[PDB]
């Protein structure tokens, strides 16, 4: 299984909702989909959840995880941007049974530009 | 919701130390081990896989059996804390803790290891017994790469040459040599400083010309 998270560098004006996708190479109700900002020093920030059929954002519902019918395909949304979402994005797979995996796709950047 | 917490993100170990890296996580009263999964991860190599209140040394990458291991006291306290003996250079690199006690999380943590040019060799001999010129020789091993200054016993920077290789007793050991070949006397003092970055370090040695 492996990871993309594309477009790789997308842009959008403060106020409007940005969209990337997770494509997963196959997908299982036993994952747990995890969205994740990376920071000034490359640490990951856990901004949403997807498992048990529901997204769970950690403090800002402003980043939702919409599972495609496609079923491996996400959509991350950060609706209504603002200049401080800009960074480095990506989503990691995480398995638990019966053995504990990590599977992160490579980043993706956002930068929001000033409103319009 | 679930989130994993890393009081530091870099830890910088000394070679041959013990090292502990720690992971927290929120953890009330009592802590439930029939949920609570740990997983230590580096370059793709299996660390711990804690699971049921036990690590799974099956699923153990075996270069890791007597020298790695969780802190099974620090979970209740929800300190995840990996601890790895006789640090060596390959230990340095990016290890990734995931934790999943209701929700899940995962962390990075950057290692970098030193190795200090603590043992320098020394050799001096005669060129020419005619203009008394000398090939002056320091050697050590350490991490990252040291360039040498050659300096005299009045504080003087001369020319000396320097060869940088890797080490063949541990691994991506530096072994940095230099020479210096001047005309000199008995009883004159020379130095020879390693120099290196990451942090900074100037070790010094000290050469005397002996007699006849």
């Amino acid at each position: 299984r492996s990871l993309t998270f594309y477009p790789a560098w997308l842009t959008v004006s403060e106020g409007a909702n940005a969209t990337f996708t997770c494509s997963l190479s196959n997908w299982s109700e036993d994952l747990m989909l995890n969205w994740n900002r990376l920071s000034p020093s490359n640490q990951t920030e856990k901004q949403a959840a997807f498992s048990n059929g529901l997204s769970q954002p950690v403090q800002d519902a402003r980043f939702q995880i919409i599972q495609l019918p496609n079923r491996h395909d996400f959509h991350m949304n950060i609706l209504d941007t603002r200049r401080n979402d800009s960074g480095i994005y990506l989503c990691g797979a995480i398995s638990l049974h019966p053995k504990a995996k990590i599977e992160e796709s490579p980043g993706a950047e956002l930068v929001v530009t000033e409103r319009i | 919701a679930f989130t994993v917490t890393v009081p530091k993100d870099l830890y910088v170990v000394e070679y041959g130390s013990n090292m502990t890296i720690e992971c927290k996580f929120p953890v009330e009263k009592q802590l439930d081990l029939a949920a609570l999964i740990v997983y230590w991860e580096m370059e793709d190599k299996n660390i711990i896989q804690f699971v049921h209140g036990e690590e799974d040394l099956k699923v153990q990458h075996s270069s890791y059996r007597q020298r790695a291991r969780l802190l099974k006291d620090q979970l209740s306290l929800g300190n995840a804390a990996l601890q790895i003996t006789d640090v060596k250079l390959q230990d340095a690199g990016v290890y990734r803790c995931m934790i999943s006690y209701g929700g899940a999380d995962y962390k990075r943590i950057t290692v970098k290891v030193n190795a200090p040019y603590n043992k320098i060799n020394q050799r001096i001999l005669v060129v020419d017994p005619v203009t008394s010129e000398h090939e002056l020789t320091c050697q050590a091993e350490g991490y990252p790469k040291a360039e040498v200054i050659w300096t005299s016993s009045d504080h003087q920077v001369l020319s000396g040459k320097t060869t940088t290789t890797n080490s063949k007793r541990e691994e991506k050991l530096f072994n940095v040599t230099s020479t210096l070949r001047i005309n000199t006397t008995t009883n004159e003092i020379f130095y020879c400083t390693f120099r290196r970055l990451d942090p900074e370090e100037n070790h010094t040695a000290e050469l005397v010309i002996p007699e006849l």
